């Protein structure tokens, strides 16, 4: 049924060696005392579901006569998606990656697969409740990764307490889509199943270089005090951890709802296209652009992209879209870019240094060119300066190189405006190709052209994962009182944080808050005496609070929990704050009290009597007092750049800062 | 470090005497009116009335130390400052003394000088009626007692008409107490300029998490994250490094507070013009707003 | 020293051993500038710690002078009472008062 | 004729909203 | 033309391309109208709680100004202050 | 790059590609190569899709000669004739460790 | 003032004149960042002497 | 190491594992007069016998 | 061979006097806090390599 994974299935996570040190490293693992579900074999019944793989397994099998024998991992498990069999049949262990139609009783005494075809990856191994064996499985970038561990234990029924630590053996490049698994069983035994979570682990190697006790750092607010300060071992206070913090729950999308495929057939099939010194330009509003029906017919031979990576084009929605169209040769293409030169750069079309949008091209020479020349496009060879960034000339007026008026049958006179001659049997660099310029800007402004993404339902007054037209975030989101003006669609704070957002499908404002909040305390005796430790919450009324536990009440500095509250007071060794102190007393405890000012006096004034002392004694008293600390030296170039020249001629020119630390220090 | 430092400051200056004095229930000594300076039994407050007017005259910023979360979420049309700290994690602890705790102290101190003299700091205390003690205080400076115990109504009276214009002073608002403001502004400026500094882009693409992974590609927003992340690492090293210097400076001033109070309250000095311009007779602790006030 | 500081390791051997010229100087440079501010950090911490124990030995000094050489009459400057001798003793990097 | 501009002529820099803050902003102005 | 302040929302964003040096105002067949140039400015804007642009600093008009977008604040307290050097 | 072979962000190795009009293109067509069009969600890093599946945009099981019910697999036709963005073109990705 | 903190030159006249605005963009705020740090360090001598 | 330096390897010939030290090591003073009276100097080395 | 110089220029711009950084240890001193010209005391220089 229902386990606990107690310190379970902890593996090497790289290959290289360390001794006595402490490492902190952050990977997919099972973390402690964990829910893990427990198959056995009652009776008759053969226990083997489909269980579902989330993004990697834990598995144990107790066992003492071999009844698992491997495992199946697919998605669709039935004829259609490749699927990976491991196995071991009693003489290897055999891996077999292939498309084979699976069973609904597969079993041993080899009954596993009906038949199979397409066969893609293949591993024979060599010839050759009492036992505890373990595995990890998990699946990154198109391989399998397995981790094997081995235990003799000797208990009947659960899966036993313990730490032992799993070591990879195989590493097999499927790439296989892995949904589901199924085990394997023989015609008495149990099997253990866990999920990895992406989770900050901190372990201790031995001098032997073995891994022999970890920390898990996110369990409890002791672990995560250890995995802040890298020690296992924490000395008797108090100690400001973490603030308290709450995960995510659910997602919003909030997208303007449109309706038209945006055109891409106006645009990129239209029957005439003009020269690139009279280029033309065109809104884009209102449209869904997922470009996913341009890969049947419509290929391009340039596709490039400025201020955004390519495959987030999905995932976006855009403000101010404007298509330019024109017409170059196919020499002309590299030009279309920032930050360059030459004849259509300079004298046609010119892109600004920061421009965001994209360039699109391909050659049409199928269309464009005839046999007996085209001659209908053209391009400016000659201007008295150089263009601004979107700017078009269309001027055709006779040139003069000093710069006067001139008639263009004379001397010194020329016609600015060249053709280009398009013919069929020229090279690539001479032949037509068609060029579409795409300009927007991104998450500052009301946007109308917007990806394929779907909406999703509003929640309120809780954490959850937003989508706002592209900008993505973590909050709370409430009703808000703000007034934005038609124009404005997000609002943000003196640091610069989003703060406020117009809801794009009905035109609400709606105020953004963070999900973490208040200042968390750990009291802890030292780590010799108990594990226990008390937690003070401040900015809470004893609820946001971990855990409830034990003798939960308020004080002054804040509400404590596991701690007890004495009536009787004392001088305090763990001072908690705002007149309240803790201590360890006594089974021991961690009690809590008010701190004791001194001891109660009294002397009466009398106007006419008087205390004379009699006797006298001689006290001796000591007192220590610092006077020198330890003289220390540095060396930067040892420091910065051990052993390494080039790195020691790149320091040559901070000398300067090293001359004034050692003059410090000295 | 900082904050237990400040912890010690308080516990040196305030809690030199080991045993708590009772307050006497007449005031009146010989001529000599201590009502001013001591708890009388019948307001509600713990302390004496001029106590009461150095708490009016600093403003404080952190009436409480609780500020709730649904506070927070029910105060956002207000843009309150503490909220937006808090929500940067940034707090404020509070003293591990109450100001309770410290106007007890200060009773004690005061009703152990008026009852039994100079006597409670070097041992056990020993009682002495007020006149003696003035007597020898007088004898202390040059000056016969004869003196004293001829014109013990004018000294008297001198005494009521100096405590009553000290009075008179602290009502009327001015900057008598401008030192004790300037720390709890320091503090304050200090933590909205960190609150304000993370604005910066630090020369990337944006000063927002959510714009650069909404918006740029793996590789490239990994380079542009650790900008801001360097930059951010950079504020909070400035700010602890101005603390700590902050922090000697206050330390300096809380020994030669505790100095003070052990050679000034708990007995008389010869050293020329270290308490008062004049040849000292005595002094009394007051408390204040993270500090104290000797007249 | 194992912090990378944005760049591709905390190895300056293995950025020469596998990037290359103009691209290994920008990778060089993040580590240098990390562990030269790592440095500065800690002279500025071991500035404020020299500036508390030069106060201490100044006390010391004044302490020595005042109670050992001659008889005080401040309150509570040398123990508690009446003062009447003061003898100083070494300890590792400091002097205990009797 | 010659005339002054006494605090004439400011519009909006951008389209994002701000309230009770002080922004410092360098752009085209009279 | 009379003193006060005022701002301006913006209307219309026109994607023309046109080389624009000069220009002619049009009138009908009793009225005036001014012309003034605009200038790169650093200005400090002050926004309300309803998020209206009302005050604004222009940080190069007099020394004060720019010890005022220096401090980032409308309020300067009596004493002497550091600003820039000479420019 | 989405429905085919895709490259991890953080990738090492290296990519060769070579034109090979005079071995997989003839004048008639060949037209023994195939791509994938049509998927319900992008590939992962080095993963491989070899179902052929009919495809319906709602996302149903449903048979090939009816309406909505695609082949997700086109051929890819190379002729000599064509011009050099239709060719054949051979490539080979190497990946490794450091 | 002459460190290059690890830019094409200290000379912001020599970036301007040769490097392209968005490159160049990128190579200033090497040289901000470093003189920034450079007048921080000198600030925190002063408190302490 | 702790501080990632590489300190250990094998030998892919010979499988044996071999450590890896610096080769720089011990601090040194040079006592110097005014420049004006020489140009000799004598040198302390710690951490050598 | 691979070495850095500090050379001195006149008032004229003419290089008059050089020191060889790798020569002595009083020369790595000169080098190491930019002056011809050393007081009397002791001083750390670098490591022993
Ligand atoms: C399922 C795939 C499978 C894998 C990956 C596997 C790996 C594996 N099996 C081993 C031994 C061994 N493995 C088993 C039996 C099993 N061990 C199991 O995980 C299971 C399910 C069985 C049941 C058949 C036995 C009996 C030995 C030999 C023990 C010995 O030498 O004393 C070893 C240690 C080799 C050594 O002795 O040096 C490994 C690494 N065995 C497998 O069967
Ligand atoms: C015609 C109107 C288009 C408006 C779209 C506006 C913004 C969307 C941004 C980029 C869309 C890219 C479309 C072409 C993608 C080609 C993909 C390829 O095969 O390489
Ligand atoms: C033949 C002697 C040239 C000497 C010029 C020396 C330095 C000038 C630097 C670059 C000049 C580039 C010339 C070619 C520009 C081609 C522009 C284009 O169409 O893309
Ligand atoms: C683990 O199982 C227990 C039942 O014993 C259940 O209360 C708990 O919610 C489970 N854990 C999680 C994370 O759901
Ligand atoms: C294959 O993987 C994709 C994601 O890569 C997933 O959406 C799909 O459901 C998987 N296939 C099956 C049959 O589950
Ligand atoms: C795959 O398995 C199914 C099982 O019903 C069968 O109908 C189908 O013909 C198989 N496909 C092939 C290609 O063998
Ligand atoms: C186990 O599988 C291998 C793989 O082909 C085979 O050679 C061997 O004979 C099998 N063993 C038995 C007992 O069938
Ligand atoms: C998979 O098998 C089918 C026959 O069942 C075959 O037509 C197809 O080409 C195979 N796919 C691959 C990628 O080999
Ligand atoms: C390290 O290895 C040695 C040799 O096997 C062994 O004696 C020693 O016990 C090991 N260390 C620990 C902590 O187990
Ligand atoms: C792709 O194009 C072919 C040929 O015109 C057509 O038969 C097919 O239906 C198209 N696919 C889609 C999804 O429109
Ligand atoms: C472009 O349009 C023409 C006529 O409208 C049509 O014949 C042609 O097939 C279209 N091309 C594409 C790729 O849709
Ligand atoms: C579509 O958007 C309009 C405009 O905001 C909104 O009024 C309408 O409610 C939306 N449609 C639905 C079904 O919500
Ligand atoms: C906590 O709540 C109780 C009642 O809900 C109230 O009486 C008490 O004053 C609250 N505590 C604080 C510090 O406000
Ligand atoms: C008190 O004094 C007497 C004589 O002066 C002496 O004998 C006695 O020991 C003293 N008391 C104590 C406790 O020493
Ligand atoms: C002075 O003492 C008298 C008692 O005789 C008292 O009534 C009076 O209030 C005292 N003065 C002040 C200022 O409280
Ligand atoms: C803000 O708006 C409200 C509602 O119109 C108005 O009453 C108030 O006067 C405005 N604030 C200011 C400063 O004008
Ligand atoms: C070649 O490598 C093997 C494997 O380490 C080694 O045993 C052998 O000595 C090597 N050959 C020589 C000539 O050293
Ligand atoms: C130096 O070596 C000599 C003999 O080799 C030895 O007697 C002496 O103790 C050594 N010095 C130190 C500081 O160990
Ligand atoms: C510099 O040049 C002038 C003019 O030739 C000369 O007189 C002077 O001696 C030169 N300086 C030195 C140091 O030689």
């Amino acid at each position: 049924t229902q386990h606990t994974s107690s310190m379970r299935g902890v593996y090497y996570p790289d290959e290289i060696f360390r001794s006595d040190t402490l490492y902190l490293t952050q990977d997919l693992f099972l973390p402690f005392y964990s829910n893990v579900t427990g198959f056995h074999t009652i009776n008759h019944t053969f226990g083997n579901p489909v269980i579902p793989f989330k993004d990697g397994i834990y598995f144990a099998a107790t066992e003492k006569s071999n009844v698992v024998r491997g495992w199946v991992f697919g998605s669709t498990m039935n004829n259609k998606s490749q699927s990976v069999i491991i196995i071991n049949n009693s003489t290897n262990v055999v891996i077999r990656a292939c498309n084979f139609e699976l069973c609904d009783n597969p079993f041993f005494a080899t009954m596993i697969f009906d038949n199979a075809f397409n066969c893609t990856f293949e591993y024979i191994s060599d010839a050759f409740f009492k036992h505890l064996r373990e595995f990890v499985f998990k699946n990154k970038d198109g391989f399998l990764y397995v981790y094997k561990g081995y235990q003799p234990i000797d208990v009947v029924r659960d899966l036993p307490s313990g730490f032992n630590t799993l070591k990879p053996i195989f590493k097999l490049p499927l790439g296989i889509n892995i949904t589901n698994f199924r085990a394997i069983l023989t015609a008495a035994a149990a099997y253990f199943v866990g999920y990895l979570k992406p989770t900050t682990f901190m372990l201790k190697y031995d001098e032997n270089g073995t891994i022999t006790d970890a920390v898990d750092c996110s369990q409890n607010p002791l672990a995560e005090l250890k995995c802040s300060v890298k020690s296992f071992e924490i000395d008797k206070g108090i100690y400001q951890t973490s603030n308290f913090r709450v995960v995510p729950s659910g997602d919003v999308v909030r997208f303007p709802n449109i309706t038209n495929l945006c055109p891409f057939g106006e645009v990129f099939n239209a029957t005439k296209f003009p020269s690139v010194y009279a280029w033309e330009r065109k809104k884009i509003s209102n449209c869904v652009a997922d470009y996913s029906v341009l890969y049947n017919s419509t290929f391009f031979s340039t596709f490039k992209c400025y201020g955004v990576c390519a495959t987030k084009l999905n995932d976006l929605c855009f403000s101010n879209v404007y298509a330019d169209s024109f017409v170059v040769k196919g020499d002309d293409v590299r030009q279309i870019a920032p930050g360059q030169t030459g004849v259509i750069a300079d004298y046609n079309y010119k892109l600004p240094d920061d421009f965001m949008g994209c360039v699109l091209a391909w050659n049409t020479r199928n269309i464009d060119a005839t046999s007996t020349g085209n001659y209908n496009y053209k391009y400016r060879y000659l201007r008295h300066g150089k263009l601004r960034p979107f700017e078009r000339d269309i001027s055709n007026v006779p040139f003069s190189p000093d710069g006067k008026p001139c008639t263009p049958p004379a001397l010194n006179c020329y016609w600015p405006l060249n053709d280009y001659g398009f013919y069929t049997t020229t090279g690539i660099g001479y032949q037509p190709y068609r060029v579409v310029v795409l300009s927007f800007e991104l998450l500052n402004a009301p946007a109308t052209v917007c990806g394929p993404k779907l909406s999703t339902d509003l929640i309120k007054n809780q954490c959850v994962n937003f989508n706002f037209n592209g900008l993505t975030g973590t909050g709370v989101l409430t009703p808000s009182s703000k007034r934005f003006q038609p124009f404005q669609q997000f609002g943000r704070d003196v640091s610069d944080f989003t703060d406020s957002v117009r809801d794009p499908k009905t035109s609400e404002i709606l105020d953004i808050s963070p999900c973490s909040f208040g200042g968390v305390s750990v009291i802890t005796p030292g780590t010799n005496a108990s594990s226990e430790v008390a937690v003070l919450y401040q900015d809470v009324n004893c609820w946001r609070i971990y855990s409830t536990g034990n003798n939960v009440f308020q004080t002054q500095a804040g509400c404590l929990i596991g701690a007890e509250h004495v009536d009787t007071s004392y001088e305090c060794d763990i001072p908690i704050g705002a007149g309240i102190c803790a201590s360890y007393h006594t089974q021991k405890s961690i009690v809590a009290y008010t701190m004791s000012l001194g001891a109660d006096s009294s002397i009466a004034y009398s106007n006419n009597t008087i205390a004379i002392p009699t006797n006298f004694s001689i006290s001796i008293t000591t007192e220590v007092m610092p006077v020198s600390m330890a003289k220390t030296s540095v060396d930067c170039n040892m420091y910065i750049c051990g052993d390494s020249t080039e790195c020691a001629n790149l320091l040559l020119q901070y000398g300067s800062f090293c001359t004034q630390l050692n003059r410090a220090l000295s | 470090g900082i904050a237990a430092e400040q912890d010690r400051n308080t516990r040196e200056v305030f809690a030199q005497v080991k045993q708590m004095y009772k307050t006497p229930t007449l005031k009146y000594f010989g001529g000599f009116n201590f009502s001013q300076i001591l708890p009388d039994p019948l307001k509600p407050t713990k302390r004496s009335f001029i106590e009461d007017l150095l708490f009016n005259k600093v403003t404080l910023a952190d009436a409480g130390f609780m500020k709730q979360y649904g506070e927070c979420l029910g105060d956002i049309n207000a843009r309150d400052l503490i909220c937006a700290q808090k929500f940067n994690g940034l707090t404020v602890l509070p003293p591990l003394l109450t100001d309770d705790m410290i106007a007890a102290y200060t009773a004690a101190l005061v009703s152990g000088t008026a009852t039994a003299g100079w006597t409670f700091g070097a041992g056990a205390a020993l009682q002495i009626p007020f006149a003696m003690q003035m007597a020898y205080r007088f004898n202390g400076i040059g000056v016969t007692q004869n003196v004293l115990y001829e014109n013990q109504k004018q000294i008297a009276n001198q005494f009521n008409k100096a405590i009553s214009q000290i009075q008179e002073s602290l009502t009327t608002t001015s900057t008598a107490l401008g030192k004790l403001q300037d720390v709890v502004n320091q503090n304050a400026q200090a933590l909205n300029t960190l609150v304000k500094q993370l604005s910066s882009n630090f020369g990337a693409i944006s000063s927002v998490l959510n714009d650069i992974l909404s918006r740029l590609c793996k590789v490239e927003a990994e380079v542009q994250i650790d900008r801001l992340i360097t930059g951010r690492l950079q504020s909070l090293q400035t700010y602890v490094t101005q603390q700590l210097i902050r922090a000697a400076e206050i330390r300096a001033s809380a020994n030669l507070a505790a100095t003070k109070m052990s050679e000034c309250v708990l007995g008389q000095s010869k050293r020329v013009d270290f308490c008062g311009k004049g040849y000292h007779l005595m002094s009394f602790p007051q408390a204040a707003p993270h500090g104290v006030v000797f007249l």
